[PDB]
């Protein structure tokens, strides 16, 4: 009645697995490197041969390579599930108060107190160019937003980004499609874009009227005073959202007319809600009975209009409830839609669907806008047309490999790709890095690669790690000859300002841990699953991706002991003297008086002795 | 199967058949033959009803048809239509759900699809139903059986027979004629009879006032009970009432006041292992996993003075304990661990039999002898003692919630985050482990889990001898160093049985630096020797050995091993707090709660009192307190603690209603208090929880007035 | 500073602060209410709440029977079993009025499911009493033993496959003058010992043809044994009929908006929210809506099988007589039930250091002065209902959860009255068998309390006993239902069965799928959060790697299989495609808990590794979704 | 088995090793 | 042979040999033996 304990005991046995009979079953060696894989026992009557789990491992490592054609055909449902998951788009997760393709993700979509927006995908491949361009532009915008002077970072990252093989600038100049982020990047690079007013996903083109925004203090449903710029005067715009279009006539805090056509239900709802929020209707302002404190990924506070937009996009019912209703006329072309976007004469107050086709306003209008520091696009007249706030928050995986050749985007790695890039960059610039290091100059620590590296160092220990690395490097440079492998290993950590203890000395460490631990650590004196080196073969294995080190290494940095650059302020002396005591912990090394000796164990079989200076 | 069903039947028929079959079968897709039968039956029913029409007076041509289709619709509405027709037309309602209703003769119609032949299925349907409803039987092969002459004519018969023929041919030529199932097999079983014994048992299972079951059946089937409830409520005694009372703050009194009685003993420590007084002997390693015996051997080699102490300096003795037995058991355990053999078997098994008290077990005798023996009586139950609050529980809570220099948690990795919910969970986990990694409670929990794992592992074939199970752990400090910690040694007894509940004796000898005489009332269950002295950072600390003879079983071993779920419990509690915070807003509040955003300041909690003044702390301190509370709830768990935690919830919810100004009412407040207080006898956690609840209730009362 | 955990309530709502107070939902290892004493206590309590009713002697088994139904109305607030048949019938009639065709639809659906059910279905339950051996055995074993012993008695209904013929044989075996069966005995047989005597006494489970009389068989069929690993188990003679009765009750329950037992997961919160919103919307303008979080005292001990027989009779009123007779059997058999009192007691001599277990048949064979005080009083009260075979008669009451659906139907029928005397209040609620939430809308709190009092009295009339010591009331918008706290939309859980530790124990290929599915279902149904689910994934991966010795290939762990895992790590280029059982990295997260890991890693697998792993001729292969491979091996 | 206890043959003190007897302070010679 | 010591509550008995006559405290003997 204890399957877990029984299985644990069985796996500790010798030959617990039943093995069939045949040529393939006879291809397993009797024993591999001293490990008994299959029992050489002939059962009396059952004739049942046994094998160890090591036999399964041996088969997977060295067994015959059987044909693997048509495997995806047999398990087609599982591969379809994987494809649906991979091609899907993720929206936003909202807290507080169905197709079979959605029930699959029910665990990741619906919680007791939270809900995740999920758009399933699958075989949407044709327009991979534009999809990848949009994804790249959105990622660039997100990265540049959180940085001071977003425009400079965005322009310097967009120039170093390639979709498949074509530079992102070429994709932007050629495809001409995209979204708000694509337009922002296009204007950032100096290209031309179609001119349309943006409010979230709502594209507006004025066709009649005038407005003069005035600062006012408005009251909202939840009972708070907000400073809003309200628009006065009768204005008319052609509005669009995804696959839906319409005409909006509005006035001061009032929506007069809202004609629209039939389109996707979700697109209809988004267009209609955004039209209400743009109309600045007081009837809309009164529907706010929650808390509007929504922020952006930069951590700043959204402006009131976008606050209301986000609130009502999340909570649409709070508006359709406090929007009233009316009866649409029985004209054939004219219609009405209820809160669920159905065919019902009991329609929303001032909203009406129509049969006649509204000509799309997207006439070729390639112009040259001016982009501000904060990714705000402004006409020659001086009126903001779009900004970072209107960029969609949807996230998806690009259909074509995009690569950003710049350290600023290395943060989008897995903390192992980031380390890989950092150390490959260190190796490539090893000669110049060492030449600059051997000059008494420390600007090298400020390079953008180390910026990216610091994003995976625990903020709590980053200063101590940096102090330790800098002290070790200074010891390896000034008071003693350098070791190339240790210099490479400890150079990235030197960025953060030193956080030396009150004694003035650095913090001694045995390992340096990074984000997502377990195997993401750098051993200060021994090989690690993330950084290993062969002192003789001159091979630097970073994450198992061995790279050579010929030439860059030196003749004199081979006879030197590794124990000269393992603890700051300590220098090897004597040998493994077994009189001082056992291998001291770092705590006693830190507490040791200057001029004292100590014993260390570099690794399994390499004791050494050191002395404080 | 699905392909042929889709091709040969229109969508409406298929969906109607699926809906009809889903009502009584919970695995509709696992049996498509029933789907075939139902869709064919519905198609036939439509053929009979769709084309035949009628008119107002008698014209069998307006829009009135002469057939009403009761099939293919939900049974709830089908039964309404059937009963309505039967009542309106003055006819009896069949006990079965008919398929059609004929308006020319006003009769319910049952239609069947016979694979074999009609006039045989017809008589089976007659036996099942009888004279309740007319029958229309049509067979795959051309044949029919109708119970009326004015019923379906030849024109409908041709269409139905052709419809059957096409399906028959397709099944014949598509190898699916083997899947077909006749309707008879769905009607299997209507001849259920009651014997002579079951009928008589039924006759004597009727309520008072009935002679036999037939009278009860007729009474239920014929009597209108309207007005009975009010009739019985009018004549019910007024003393039967809820007696509601509007709860106030003055109605909430301290629970279990006897805990403040100083004439009672203070609760003694009774956990399996030392939690905050534990002392582990540390030996640096390279992280390589070692056998428990080898780990203990090396740890004892590093401390030879403690290992080689062969004389007992007795500091404290339990009332019924034998210090000689315990010291000899400890020496046997040490010698066994230090020997070069690979077995943890104790050398002196005969002595260990009596040193552990295993030899003092009563002797089972024949029930006859005991029956004649007038001196054999049932023992009185052991009433738990009534104890008062002990300061050591507060000290344990204070110490276990602090941060140490060692962490025992090293969890594996998971896939990268791609969804926003995954990022939310990852951030929450990051904060949780940052606040909990170096908590003392984490190491204590890991020690408990490892000890119980080792105890259970040694129950495969070693339940008949005496073993020594080291109490060990593996920890890592902020510098990356790895230490093996030996907290003591336990000798595991032996149960001749293997019943998963038989008690096995475990004698635990745990290192400590705590003088037992500083808090005498905490250690009446332990006999303590001073085994030596230790140097840690230039300070000499005395090292005592706490020895105690406890017991357990495989069930308790598994429970202690499962004690690691306190981590998940604390994670879920933190997630609930953060989700409550973010429900007020529309976005996740993890960073706002923990670090604090530009709009939201870092959330602070009330963590305790300092000289009667509330003290605030961060969310990390609150998390450590939550984890320690969960760990102590698990460690001290028993029937009393389970009852106290299940019962005080109602009082807590009443207090929440009072705070929210929801105007709570109660029906028996003293009953609630008695139910809560019956569990406060000797559990240290329950008594401390009562003390803490009284203090917090006083604070809530004082805050209610402001 | 002295840390007070309760101070967390000063800053957090108590609903969120007491989330998952218990990390388990099963019975703890210490709160075991099992033994002869507990069974006797249950019998005494059950007969105490019905001792003012009729008392007679069964003419079939000869036991003493107590009938509380249609008895005098209670005069105090103690638990009452004196349900009135007329009140129950009126409640059910109003329930039928509110839901036209529901009783008939449920009856027809249950009847058809019965006509389609097969005898093999009586194997999916838990331990069941076996009369042939008079012991608790798994459902399949008991079913097979009963079928064989029936074949011995010329009762061949199980061979036909249908459940109705098997039940017909079950009820016809009650008429056999005597029943022959196969009994398993540990026969101390002869053996040539090595000693001088040469007689090594030893046992073996031999099957023998035993015979019992009609009355003994009837008592065995009506018997329910005490559990050790619900404190009672019923035999195979009752499961066949309880199945159909519970199916009918579930058919009724799933169509009632007040029923909330079938619901589980995110639709339970939806049910709570919908009930709260519906009650708030219907409150009179300027009125008050209150919610009572209720508990029922002695729910099982005060519900009578006679009332359930009346319920089944009323529900199946328009059904064919054969189905009505089939449905009446289960309450009929439970109204004549016999309780087996367990192993017995233990008497010891301290001076002589002796002990002996007195079995149940021999409880009264020694003076009651040799039992402790409580047991002596228990036996004094039990004597009238004690049969001289170690069993007691329990005619009134429902033992434990056996008719949960029907009890929920009765509770919802109580909630459907909605009013008494045309007073100025209206009540609704949610029922989950013995747990309930009541909502009362009125003009002021005084009329709300009047409505709550009326509901309490109506429940007393129906045999339901609300707990005054555990139920309470507060303004609507905050309450608890089936351990789920609701407050202003926010929802929490008091207890959650967090994942156990270990592996399923099938094989390394299926264990990963089983664990991932367990986590997925926990975060779907049990309300597990993202961080908790990810931590559960981490803990399961740790347990998996510990059990199957399949740590990462870049780790430093010694072992027979780890030695080859390291070589596989060195040889492989696409190490991200290796399975966890092959030392590869773990790539499971919340989004991909429903995809097999082989399918997940296929596009990253090396050609040679994927060929060897997915070798159709591999010698190892010879719910959850898994892909067959070298890791889908078997253990003897 | 019954005759064993009826005659008192089963109420005989069981011998133990002298080591535990020496260690046990409650084992004293009978007057 | 030695002397026989006994425990009545535990119903145990043992034979302390002649060499170990003084191994136990003399208070555990009777007056005459002591
Ligand atoms: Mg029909
Ligand atoms: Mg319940
Ligand atoms: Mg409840």
């Amino acid at each position: 009645k204890n399957p877990s304990l029984r299985m644990k005991w069985a796996m500790c046995s010798n030959f617990p697995l039943a093995l069939t009979k045949g040529d393939m079953a006879n291809r397993i060696p009797l024993e591999y490197k001293g490990i008994q894989l299959k029992t050489n026992a002939e059962d009396i009557g059952t004739k049942g041969q046994m094998c160890s789990i090591a036999a399964v491992t041996w088969w997977n490592t060295y067994g015959p390579i059987g044909d693997t054609e048509g495997f995806e055909r047999v398990y087609e449902s599982f591969f379809l599930r994987k494809m649906r998951l991979d091609n899907a788009t993720w929206g936003r997760i909202t807290f507080g108060p169905t197709s079979a393709e959605f029930i699959e993700m029910l665990h990741c979509l619906q919680g007791e107190n939270w809900r995740q927006i999920y758009h399933p995908g699958g075989n949407k491949l044709t327009e991979s160019r534009s999809q990848s361009m949009i994804v790249a532009c959105r990622k660039i915008i997100r990265r540049s937003i959180v940085a001071s002077n977003p425009l400079e970072l965005a322009v310097e990252i967009a120039n170093k980004t390639v979709i498949d093989t074509e530079p992102l600038k070429s994709c932007l100049a050629a495809i001409d499609g995209g979204d708000v982020a694509c337009d922002i990047i296009r204007a950032a690079l100096g290209l031309k874009i179609r001119q349309r007013q943006r409010f979230g996903r709502l594209e507006l083109k004025r066709i009649s009227g005038r407005g003069f925004k005035n600062d006012e203090e408005i009251l909202i449903g939840n009972g708070t005073i907000q400073k809003i710029g309200i628009w006065d005067g009768e204005e008319e715009f052609h509005v669009r959202c995804g696959e839906c279009r319409g005409i909006l006539k509005k006035s001061k805090m009032k929506l007069e007319k809202l004609l629209i056509n039939s389109a996707k239900k979700e697109d209809m709802r988004d267009l209609i809600i955004l039209c209400m929020v743009f109309s600045q209707d007081t009837r809309m302002f009164q529907g706010v009975r929650g808390e509007i404190n929504f922020l952006n990924r930069a951590g700043q506070l959204l402006s009131p209009m976008y606050q209301l937009q986000r609130y009502f996009l999340n909570r649409s019912n709070d508006l359709f409830d406090q929007w009233g209703y009316e009866e649409s006329p029985k004209a054939s072309e004219l219609h009405g839609i209820n809160e669920s976007m159905n065919a019902s004469d009991y329609t929303l107050k001032g909203v009406v669907v129509t049969r006649n086709v509204i000509d799309d306003f997207s006439s070729t209008e390639t112009e040259k806008v001016s982009i501000t520091k904060n990714l705000s696009l402004i006409k020659r007249t001086g009126e903001v047309i779009m900004g970072a706030n209107d960029v969609s928050e949807l996230e998806s995986q690009a259909q074509l490999m995009i690569t950003y050749d710049t350290p600023k985007m290395w943060e989008m790695g897995t903390t192992k790709e980031l380390v890989q890039n950092t150390y490959q960059w260190v190796l490539k610039n090893l000669v110049t890095l060492k030449a600059q290091f051997l000059l008494g100059k420390e600007d090298m620590f400020q390079w953008d690669a180390f910026e990216a590296f610091e994003s995976i160092i625990p903020q709590k220990m980053a200063g101590q790690y940096s102090g330790f690395a800098r002290a070790v490097l200074k010891q390896m440079r000034d008071q003693e000859v350098m070791k190339t492998d240790q210099f490479i290993k400890l150079l990235p950590f030197c960025f953060s300002p030193p956080k030396l203890r009150s004694n003035g000395e650095p913090y001694q460490f045995l390992k340096l841990v990074l984000k997502g631990g377990g195997e993401n650590f750098i051993e200060v004196r021994k090989g690690s699953p993330l950084f290993s080196y062969n002192p003789q073969t001159e091979v630097l294995t970073i994450c198992g991706r061995m790279m050579s080190l010929k030439g860059k290494i030196e003749d004199e940095e081979r006879n030197r002991s590794m124990g000269n650059a393992v603890l700051a302020g300590f220098l090897v002396s004597g040998k493994y003297d077994p009189d001082l005591g056992d291998f001291k912990t770092i705590e006693e090394l830190e507490k040791l008086k200057p001029g004292e000796k100590a014993n260390i164990l570099l690794y399994q079989g390499k004791p050494v002795k050191v002395v404080k200076r | 199967m699905d392909t042929f069903i889709t091709r040969n039947f229109q969508t409406t028929i298929i969906q109607k058949a699926k809906n009809t079959m889903a009502e009584f079968s919970e695995d509709p897709e696992l049996q498509p033959a029933m789907l075939f039968n139902i869709c064919v039956h519905l198609e036939v029913c439509y053929v009979i009803s769709d084309m035949n029409f009628l008119d107002e007076e008698g014209k069998a041509y307006n829009l009135r048809p002469q057939y009403e289709v009761i099939e293919g619709m939900p049974r709830t509405i089908a039964w309404m239509v059937q009963r309505s027709l039967a009542q309106e037309h003055g006819i009896e309602t069949p006990k079965y759900l008919a398929d059609l209703f004929d308006y020319k003769t006003k009769r319910f119609i049952e239609v069947g699809i016979t694979k074999g032949l009609a006039d045989d299925y017809f008589w089976k349907k007659k036996e099942k139903l009888g004279n309740s409803m007319e029958l229309m039987i049509f067979s795959y092969n051309q044949d029919y059986s109708l119970s009326n002459e004015s019923s379906l004519d030849e024109e409908g018969k041709g269409r139905v027979l052709s419809r059957l023929t096409e399906l028959q041919a397709e099944l014949s030529l598509k190898n699916l004629w083997q899947v077909l199932i006749g309707e008879e097999d769905v009607e299997k079983g209507i001849d259920f009879k009651l014997g002579q014994t079951i009928s008589r048992l039924r006759d004597i299972s009727v309520p008072a006032g009935f002679s036999n079951f037939e009278g009860m059946r007729s009474y239920i089937d014929n009597i209108d009970p309207k007005g009975a409830i009010e009739r019985n409520l009018a004549r019910m005694s007024p003393l039967v009432s809820v007696t509601p009372k509007k709860l106030t703050w003055e109605d909430l009194r301290p629970i279990g006041p006897h805990i403040y009685n100083h004439e009672l003993p203070e609760v003694p420590y009774n956990a399996f292992l030392l939690m905050s007084d534990e002392l582990g002997l540390a030996n640096m390693t390279e992280g390589k996993s070692k056998k428990p015996k080898t780990l203990a051997k090396e740890c004892l080699e590093k401390y030879s003075t403690l290992r080689d102490q062969t004389d007992p300096i007795l500091i404290m003795k339990s009332e019924k304990a034998n210090e000689n037995f315990l010291w000899k058991l400890w020496r046997d355990c040490v010698n066994t661990i230090s020997n070069e053999e690979m077995s943890n078997e104790l050398q002196k098994t005969n002595y260990a039999k009596w040193a552990t008290g295993d030899g003092l077990t009563y002797q089972k005798i024949m029930k006859e002898v005991a029956i004649d023996d007038e001196t054999m009586c049932q023992e009185e139950p052991k009433i738990p003692n009534k104890c008062r609050v002990a300061a050591w529980v507060q000290t344990e809570m204070n110490l276990l919630s602090t941060l140490t220099s060692k962490r025992a948690l090293d969890l594996p990795e998971i896939g990268p985050d791609v969804a926003p919910v995954e990022h939310v969970g990852s951030e929450r986990r990051k904060y949780f482990v940052n606040e909990i990694n170096y908590c003392k409670a984490s190491t204590v929990m890991m020690k408990y889990v490892l000890f119980h794992t080792s105890l259970l592992n040694e129950s495969n074939a070693s339940m008949g001898k005496y073993k020594v199970i080291p109490i060990t752990n593996r920890v890592v400090n902020e510098k990356g160093e790895s230490f093996d910690m030996l907290y003591g040694l336990a000798v595991k007894g032996q149960s001749h049985l293997r019943g998963d509940t038989d008690v096995v004796t475990v004698v635990t000898f745990e290192f400590s630096s705590t003088d037992p005489r500083v808090d005498s009332g905490k250690w009446p269950k332990y006999t303590v020797f001073r085994i030596g002295s230790l140097f840690v950072s230039g300070r000499e600390k005395s090292v005592y050995l706490y020895c105690r003879v406890n017991g357990t079983n495989k069930i308790q071993m598994k429970w202690g091993m499962e004690a690691r779920r306190c981590l998940l419990q604390s994670m879920q509690q933190m997630e609930a707090i953060v989700e409550q915070e973010s429900s007020i807003q529309g976005y996740d509040m993890t960073k706002a709660c923990f670090k604090g955003d530009r709009v939201n300041s870092p959330k602070t909690f009330s963590i305790g009192t300092q000289e009667g003044k509330l003290v605030k702390g961060s969310f990390g301190k609150a998390l450590r307190v939550i984890f320690t509370k969960c760990l102590m709830h698990y460690v001290f768990g028993n029937a009393q603690l389970e009852g106290f935690s299940a019962e005080s919830r109602r009082l807590l919810l009443l207090i929440q209603a009072l705070k929210d100004r929801k105007g709570p009412w109660v029906f028996d407040l003293e009953g609630m208090y008695s139910g809560i207080e019956e569990c406060i006898s000797n559990n240290p956690w329950v008594i401390q929880s009562a003390y803490w609840f009284n203090e917090w209730l006083g604070f809530e009362k004082e805050g209610s007035k402001v | 500073m002295n840390i007070n955990p309760y101070f967390l309530f000063i800053d957090v709502p108590i609903q969120a602060a007491i989330s998952t107070t218990f990390p388990y939902t099963g019975v703890p290892p210490y709160s075991h209410g099992t033994g002869t004493g507990y069974t006797i206590d249950t019998v005494i309590r059950t007969h105490e709440y019905s001792n003012k009713g009729k008392q007679y002697i069964s003419d079939v088994t000869g036991c003493t029977m107590v009938d509380p139904t249609n008895g005098p109305l209670p005069e105090d607030n103690e638990p009452s079993a004196y349900a009135q048949l007329d009140c129950v019938l009126e409640a059910l009639d109003r329930m039928d009025e509110e839901h036209p065709g529901l009783f008939q639809a449920a009856s027809q659906n249950a009847m058809e499911t019965l006509m389609v059910t097969t005898v093999d279905k009586l194997t999916q339950g838990r331990q069941t009493f076996d009369w042939t051996v008079c012991r608790n055995q798994p459902a399949a074993t008991a079913l097979n033993t009963t079928i064989t012993s029936f074949r011995l008695n010329d009762l061949n209904g199980a061979d036909k496959g249908g459940l109705i013929p098997f039940c017909q044989d079950i009820i016809d075996s009650l008429d056999r003058p005597e029943m022959t069966f196969f009994s398993v005995k540990n026969i101390k047989k002869k053996l040539p010992a090595k000693n001088r005597k040469g007689f090594l006494i030893k046992r073996i489970p031999m099957k023998v043809k035993d015979k019992i009389t009609k009355v003994e068989y009837i008592k065995r069929a009506l018997s329910l044994n005490t559990m050790t690993k619900a404190i009672a188990t019923a035999g195979i003679q009752i499961r066949g009929f309880v199945l159909v009765v519970e199916n009918l009750a579930k058919n009724i329950c799933e169509n009632l908006e007040q029923s909330g037992l079938p619901v589980g997961g995110n639709e339970k919160k939806a049910k709570l929210s919908n009930a709260v919103a519906k009650m708030l919307s219907n409150c009179p303008p300027g009125g008050i809506s209150m919610t009572v979080t209720g508990d029922n005292t002695k729910w099982n001990e005060c519900l009578n099988p006679r009332i359930f027989l009346a319920m089944t009779e009323r529900i199946t009123r328009d059904s064919p007589i054969w189905f009505r007779d089939f449905c009446s059997i289960a309450p009929v058999l439970f109204s004549n039930k016999i309780a087996r009192l367990g192993k017995g007691f233990m008497i010891t001599s301290k001076t002589k250091r002796l002990k002996a277990q007195i079995p149940c048949p021999d409880l009264f064979s020694i003076p009651l002065e040799r039992y402790n005080e409580e047991t002596r009083a228990k036996l004094k009260k039990l004597k009238p209902f004690f049969n001289e075979e170690g069993t007691a008669s329990l005619s009134p009451g429902m033992m434990m959860g056996m008719f949960n659906m029907l009890s929920t139907v009765l509770g919802v029928a109580a909630l459907g009255i909605k009013n008494i005397g045309n007073k100025e209040y209206l009540w609704d609620g949610l029922q989950s068998s013995d747990d309930f939430a009541l909502f009362v809308n009125a003009k002021d709190e005084e009329t709300c309390m009047e409505g709550i009092n009326d509901f309490y009295r109506t429940c007393k009339l129906l045999g339901i006993n609300m707990s005054k010591k555990k139920s309470y009331c507060n303004e609507t918008g905050m309450f608890e239902f089936t351990s789920m706290f609701y407050r202003d939309g926010f929802v929490s859980n008091f207890a959650m069965e967090l994942p156990s530790f270990g592996v399923a124990g099938v094989n390394e290929s299926a264990d990963m799928a089983i664990g991932m599915t367990i986590i997925k279902n926990n975060m779907i149904n049990n309300g597990m959060g993202p961080a908790t689910a990810q931590t559960a994934i981490q803990l399961f991966i740790a347990d998996y790697r510990y059990t199957y010795k399949c740590h990462r290939g870049d780790s430093k762990v010694e072992g027979k299989r780890m030695k080859i895992i390291k070589e596989l790590w060195e040889n492989t280029k696409g190490r991200d495609g290796l399975l966890v059982a092959d030392g590869g990295p773990n790539i499971y997260n919340l989004r991909n808990l429903h995809i097999p890991e082989i399918v997940l890693k296929y596009n990253l697998m090396d050609p040679e590794y994927k060929g060897r792993l997915l070798h159709p001729q591999n010698p190892f292969v010879g719910d959850y979704d898994a892909v067959s491979g070298t890791h889908s091996w078997r253990t003897k």
